[PDB]
Formats: C-alpha cells, structure tokens, sequence
C-alpha cells in the first residue's frame, strides 16, 4: 500500500481492497464457482487538493488495466439537441466491442468522472436527459461486467438518489485532511530523489518540519519542497556540493500561505493603528476574551460558543475582536466583512456565506469573525427595508453544531443592539461585552502621551482648558485620533484642537 | 442603580416616541446606557469576589462582603424585572400594529 | 405518545393522525419528539429540519419537501417529524414578512390521506403558538400536547444529581441560598445544562452557580 507513493491513507486502502479487488484476484474458476458479479462503481469524496486524482490513477496501474480515459463535468454539455448526451454514450463503446469479441477474458477498462455534482442533480431541460442516459447505460438490459467507473466529488448530498443504489455506486468513501503522521510520511515520499541522489544536507530534520506545518493539504508540500530547492540552487549561482539546508526550507515555509489556515494579513490590516491601553477597560476586556478561548479549547461538551461584543458607533469595537483572535494561536482564522461582499449579487452573497461556514467544520479547531450585521442585512430605517434571506442564513447558521468532534468559536460585533432586540434575534447569543467610549480627561492625557501629540506645555494647557470648559466630555476614540492628527498637521493647537473637541462632544 | 432607572425611563419613552429622528436618538442613548450597565456589572463581579476572598478570616469583613452581595443581587433582580416588563410591552405593541387591514399592496 | 403509536398501528379506519407539540423556547421539545419516535419500531422514519434546508432557493425547498412526502407513501408504516414550523416559513415580526407558498403547501400536505390503507404519523414542533393561531392554520391538528418549564428547586436538585455535579454540602448550600434568593423560578432545561457545565469548570463552589441560576430566571 505504502510501497507506492501515497502517505497517510491506510484504512482506506484496506477497505477498498477488501471490497473491490478480492473478487478480481483469485483465478476465475473459484469465483465463478462462487457466482458473484464484480463491483462496477466507486464514489470517493472530499475537499479539493487532497490527492483524489492520484489514488484513482494508481488503482489502474496495480491491476494492469488499460490506460485511463478521463473527462471533467461541465465540458460534457453542448447546445444541439441530442449532442450533449451522445458524449456520455461514446465512452462505453470500446468496452462493449471488446466484451462482445473476446468474452470473459477481456482486460479491465477504467473511466474517471470529475466534478460529478455539476450535472447529475436530483431529477423531478437537458439535465434529466443526461441523468436518464447515464442510468440506462450504467446498468441496462445487456450484461457488461468488465468495467469500473470512478467518481470524485466535494458535496455528496446532491447526487440523484438512484445512482447510489447497490448496483451502480456501491462503495462510498471519504478522504480527509492529513494528520501529523500523514505530513511526515508525505515528506518521506516526496524527498526520495533528493535523498538517494545526495543533494540534501544532514542538518534538516523533517520531523520538526512536519510538526511545524498544520492543516497543510498534502499537495502544497510539493510546492514547498520544490520552492526550497529552487531557492537554494538560485542562491548558489559553483558545483562543489549543491546542498539544500534548513534555511531554504524556512524561507519557503514562511512564504507559502495554506488555504485552510490563518489569514493573518487582513487581521493585521484591521489593527494597523496600534493598541494602546489608555484606560483600565482594555485589560479587562482582553482577559475576558482569553478566558473564553480557554473554555473553548479545554471542554468536551461545549463544542460551540457564540459571543457578542457591542457598543456605540466609533468606539473601536472590531479591533478588539481582531486582537483577541491574533493572540490565540488557532490554525484556522477567517474574516467576513462588507468589503469582500460589495458588488456581488444576492445569490452570490448567500453562496459565499454558506461555503465559508461549510469550510470550517473540516478543521479540528476554528475561530470565525463577522464584521457587522446591520450593514450585511441592508438595514435602512425609513420604511424600514432589509434583505430577509441573508438574515435567515445567519440565523440558522448561528445554531449549527459542528458535525463531529471538531470545534468552533464565532465572534461578532454590532452597533445597534436595540435594533437586534427589536427584530427578535437575540436568543442565539450566550454572552455579551460592552465597549463604551471615553468620558474623562486623564484618558485624553494618556492618549496624547502615547501619540506624542506635542510638548508638555501644550498638553498641560489643553487639558486645563478642557477641564474648565467641557465638564461632561464624551466621545469615541475614532474622532479623538483623527482630530489629534488634524491638529498636529495644522497650526496652533488651541486654535483648532480644543474647538474641535468641544464641537465633537 | 441610577443607570438601571435611566434605562427604565428610556424604555418608557421609546414606547411613545413617534418622531423617527428622536427614536433613533433614543436607541443610541439606550445603547450607551446598556453598555455602561454591563461594564459596571463586570467590575462589581470581580471586586466583590475579591472582597469576599479577603474577608475569610474577619467576621466583620465577611459581613461587609455579604451585604454587598445582597445589594448587588437586588440590583440584578431589578434589572431582570425591567427587562421582562419591556419585552412584554414590546410584544403588545407588535401585536397592535399588524392586527388590522394594512396599507395598499407593495 | 405511546398510546398514540399503538392506536395508529392497529386501527382499520384511522389512517392519518397529526399531533402538535408546543411550548416555550428552550423547553426542549425536539428531544421528546425523538424519544417518542425511537421506541416505535416503525420501519420508515425520516426527518425534516431547517438544518437540511440551508442556503437553497425557494423552489428547491418546495421540491425537497414534496419529494420527501412522496417517498413516505410507498411503505406500509411511516413516521415523520417536522422541526420548528414558523421557521421553515421564514417568519420575522416587522411587517411582518413571511413566505406564503411554503405555508400553503404544508397546509395542504398535512391533510392528504395516504393511498392503499398505508399508515402515517406526523409530529411537528413550534415555539410561537400565538402566531399559529393568528395565521389560522390550527384546524389541521387533531390534538396538542403542552410542555411547560421546570418550576421548583427540588427538580433542579434532581438535575444536579443526575449530572453528579453536586457535593453533599454543596446541594444544601445552593438549595438554601436560592430558596431565599428567588421566590419564583422558571427556566428551560437547555439553559440549565449549559449553566451547570460552565459552572463545573471555573470556581466549582456554590457561588458561580447560584448567581448564574439567578442570571437565568
Ligand atoms: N484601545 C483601543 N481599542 C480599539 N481601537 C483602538 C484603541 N486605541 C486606538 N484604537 C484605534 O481604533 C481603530 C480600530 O477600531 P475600528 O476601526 O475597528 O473601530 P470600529 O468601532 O469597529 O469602527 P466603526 O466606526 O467602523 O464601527 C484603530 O484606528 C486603532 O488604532
Ligand atoms: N428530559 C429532557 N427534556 C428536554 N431536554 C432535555 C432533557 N434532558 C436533556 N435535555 C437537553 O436539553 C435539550 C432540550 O432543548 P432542545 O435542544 O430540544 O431545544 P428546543 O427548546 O426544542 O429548541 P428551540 O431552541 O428551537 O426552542 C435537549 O436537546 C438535551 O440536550
Ligand atoms: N496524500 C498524498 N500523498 C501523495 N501525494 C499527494 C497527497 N495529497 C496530495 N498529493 C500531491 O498533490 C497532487 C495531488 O493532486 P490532487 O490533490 O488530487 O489535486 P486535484 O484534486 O485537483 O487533482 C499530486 O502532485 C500529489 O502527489
């Protein structure tokens, strides 16, 4: 099983071998004395980029089958009546011919469908005819038992009910992401040319590298290794000893971005302005977040937690959620915000949201952030108006438990708590954090010292003037920072800064 | 306690406000008072827990802690009551508006 | 429920029966429905929930439901459960808006007798009894069980001991404290379990649970 180039997939080969090939290995005399047919179909499903094509191809080679004939879903269709399904009929011709001629001694053929869930939807247009054709041919009046057809797909739950019956697609299999052992073995297989041919240094310990890479898909490791080797060779240009060291590996590992991993760059952009503790609250909030993170990681029964942070506009709410996330160390981190969704059609919006949620269930451990609710929901007060379907998508999503032991935390923020009361959605949420704005002068002092607005004289005088002038200061941090910059790049701090602070509060 | 009573006052006022701009202002002020209420709740939570821990060996300190506990519990009860009443009232208004023939079709 | 099961299994005329479970949110209706179902041995059992009806288009929802009903008829004995009617229809109170077609289809479906003496039982669940009155759909149901909340401390003690969370002094302390801390007590079981579990981790002593139970009622 492992003598060939596939790492981490152990049980699957036992299963497939026992069901598929135990009836094609022994001499025909025994099996005909047993009088059973052969399995004529195989459906293996899972997330993309995990190695489905590879295993499918290798299966043919072990049985000494004919060369595989290959097709992908959407290319089947045409626009002339009766041409879109003729192609599905072409693929079985040669098999029919050889069966009729030779008989029971023919050589096994293999067929590969790709993206089966593009065309073969539940029936009841061209689509029904396509499905009907495939049914009528895959098992018809005439016996034809020297063939095997292989199917690869991502979503098993839309294929028509009739293809999955004992007789057409008997064996259904799942391919999941590699574990640690999988990653180590993958490295072992991949670096065989480099090992035997002696262009890999002795310092690199691939076990550490496997330990360092989480949720890597099994394809991209190839990308990593080839990039590292390219890095080393390009660095050379000398033919003394072309060795690849851990340096190149570290460089390449740093460079690549996995698909099912942290999306650091957005979250970094979110908090571009810096986190300074201008008061006592910030510490408390961050502590709360850390507590909940621990609760998620350690429990067994609390596989999901819904946490809301809410407060007045401009109070700086989203950044705290970011900071909590980036200080956690979870592998899987994605962010949904209006910026992405802008310009799309409604169907596209709902599709994106659905896919994004569906992604997380596969990984062991996940945190997922939502940027704002009223904005996504198209709220506008006059009338009022909003898109309902999106609201329902979120409402149902916020109650789904992960299908299995995998774990999820979901964080979200809003400015219109009361409005959420009024729509009657609040029952989904467990715990709430409040983020009020500044109402003090010493806070303003702390922020000016952190920003280093000016020398002490200006600072003292302005705090004095605002003390004597504004008694009930109350403004968010947004206007504070932007106003401070405006005064800095402008002239005469009292002339504007004091006035603008008064006018804003 | 003062903040809770202000929340109750805004609840009563928002039931009667018909000017859309004023209602929006009431909603935002409500958001400010709710946020302040939650923050005071969290602060008192930690400070009272620390005071009860500090009073383990002095019956007078323990007494003080327990009094704080009682008063904070009463505060919580008041909050609960207010919330429940407001929910019940929002239900009757949401009944009022749509239980009748409606403006001409979309 | 057991009586209903027996009655449907053996009655020449009574081919179709429809029940309705209603109660306050979090009272835990779906659990009861599932338990009734599992202990019947009816060969065909299948479930409809908003969970499965996620992210499709309206027509697809109709098609799915229609297929499921159609499938049920080709078997001698059948049971179906419908989760959160008022949520299959996407009710939201401001307007109010909701989809009409799905409501009408269900209104029809719940009355159609199966063919050839085949036997069917239907359960459905809801948490918004009032709006169901208001939409004038209640004619379809032959009977209605009611599920209230828990409302006494002894029951809560029973819950602790089934959870094995309590210690012997702990139960006395918590029970007495809440006995004087809360005259009226009424919560859903779901929230109670959540609270017991979150209290089991940090600060196990009676404190955190007491004020949490307060923060529920
Ligand atoms: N203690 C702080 N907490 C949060 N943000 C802070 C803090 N101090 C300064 N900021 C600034 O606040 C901004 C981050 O908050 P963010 O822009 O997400 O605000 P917001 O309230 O989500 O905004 P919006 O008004 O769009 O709803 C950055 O400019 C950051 O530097
Ligand atoms: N005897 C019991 N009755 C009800 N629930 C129980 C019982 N024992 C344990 N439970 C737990 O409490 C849950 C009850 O809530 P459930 O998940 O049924 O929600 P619900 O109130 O029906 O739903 P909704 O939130 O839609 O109103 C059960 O799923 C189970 O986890
Ligand atoms: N478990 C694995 N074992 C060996 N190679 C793998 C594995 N997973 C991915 N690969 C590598 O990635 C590629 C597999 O392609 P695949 O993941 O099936 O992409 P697609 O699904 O788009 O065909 C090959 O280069 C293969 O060697």
């Amino acid at each position: 099983f492992e003598d060939l180039g596939v790492g981490g997939l152990d049980k699957e080969f036992t299963k497939i071998f026992r069901r598929a090939f135990a009836s094609r290995i022994f001499p025909p005399s025994v099996i005909e004395k047993l009088g059973i047919s052969h399995v004529k179909g195989l459906l293996l499903y899972g997330p993309p980029g995990t190695g489905k094509t590879l295993i499918a191809r290798k299966i043919g080679t072990m049985l000494n089958a004919k060369e595989p004939k290959i097709v992908n879903g959407p290319e089947i269709l045409s626009k002339y009546v009766g041409s879109s399904e003729e192609n599905i009929r072409n693929l079985f011709k040669d098999a029919e011919a050889e069966y009729r001629a030779k008989g029971e001694e023919s050589s096994l053929h293999i067929i590969i469908f790709d993206e089966l869930d593009s065309v073969f939807k539940q029936r009841g247009g061209v689509g029904d005819n396509v499905v009907n054709q495939l049914l009528a041919k895959m098992d018809g009046v005439d016996q034809l038992n020297n063939i095997l057809v292989i199917g690869m797909t991502n979503r098993k739950d839309l294929i028509d009910s009739a293809l999955l019956r004992p007789g057409r697609f008997e064996v259904q299999v799942e391919i999941h992401l590699p574990d640690e052992k999988g990653r180590l073995q993958i490295f072992d297989i991949q670096t065989k040319k480099m090992r035997e041919n002696n262009m890999m240094s002795d310092d690199v310990n691939l076990a550490e590298l496997a330990a360092l890479t989480k949720n890597f898909s099994g394809a991209e490791i190839e990308g990593l290794v080839k990039s590292a080797s390219s890095f080393a060779i390009n660095k050379t240009v000398d033919i003394a000893k072309l060795k690849v060291t851990r340096e190149d590996f570290l460089n390449a590992l740093n460079d690549v971005t996995p698909a099912f991993g942290i999306s650091e760059e957005d979250l970094k952009t979110c908090v571009e302005g810096g986190m300074m503790l201008y008061s006592e609250r910030v510490n408390s909030i961050l502590k709360n977040g850390a507590r909940y993170v621990r609760q998620v990681r350690e429990s067994d029964k609390s596989r999901l937690v819904s946490l809301l942070i809410h407060g007045p506009a401009g109070s700086g709410k989203t950044a705290l959620a970011a900071e909590i996330a980036l200080k956690s160390g979870f592998p899987f981190i994605r962010l949904i915000s209006p910026n992405e969704l802008s310009g799309m059609s409604e169907s596209a919006k709902i599709a994106y949201i659905d896919n994004t949620f569906r992604d997380a269930y596969k990984s062991p451990l996940n945190i997922l952030v939502i940027d704002s609710l009223e904005t996504l929901v198209d709220w506008v007060p006059i009338g009022p108006r909003f898109s309902n379907n999106i609201l329902q998508m979120l409402k149902v999503a916020l109650k789904r438990k992960p299908p299995q032991d995998r774990r999820l935390l979901i964080m979200t923020t809003t400015s219109a708590y009361s409005v959420l009361q009024q729509m009657d959605i609040l029952s989904c949420f467990d715990n709430e954090i409040a983020v009020p704005n500044m109402t003090n002068l010493d806070e303003l002092n702390n922020v000016m010292i952190e920003s280093n607005f000016l020398d002490d004289a200006g600072r003292v005088k302005v705090i004095n003037e605002l003390s004597r002038s504004c008694p009930n200061f109350n403004v968010g941090i947004k206007k504070t920072l932007t106003n401070i910059e405006t005064a800095r790049h402008d002239e005469d701090p009292v002339n504007e800064l004091v006035e603008l602070m008064t006018q804003s509060a | 306690d003062h903040t809770i009573n202000q929340v109750d006052s805004l609840h009563k006022r928002l039931l009667t406000e018909v000017n859309e701009e004023q209602a929006s202002h009431l909603r935002h002020s409500l958001d400010n008072f709710v946020a302040q209420a939650t923050d005071l709740q969290f602060k008192l939570k930690n400070e009272i827990k620390s005071a009860q821990r500090d009073g383990i060996h002095d019956t007078n300190k323990q007494a003080q802690a327990e009094n704080s506990r009682q008063r904070f519990l009463k505060l919580i009860q008041d909050y609960r009551i207010v919330d429940s009443n407001y929910k019940e009232e929002n239900k009757e208004q949401a009944k009022r508006q749509y239980m009748i023939i409606q403006p001409e079709a979309t």
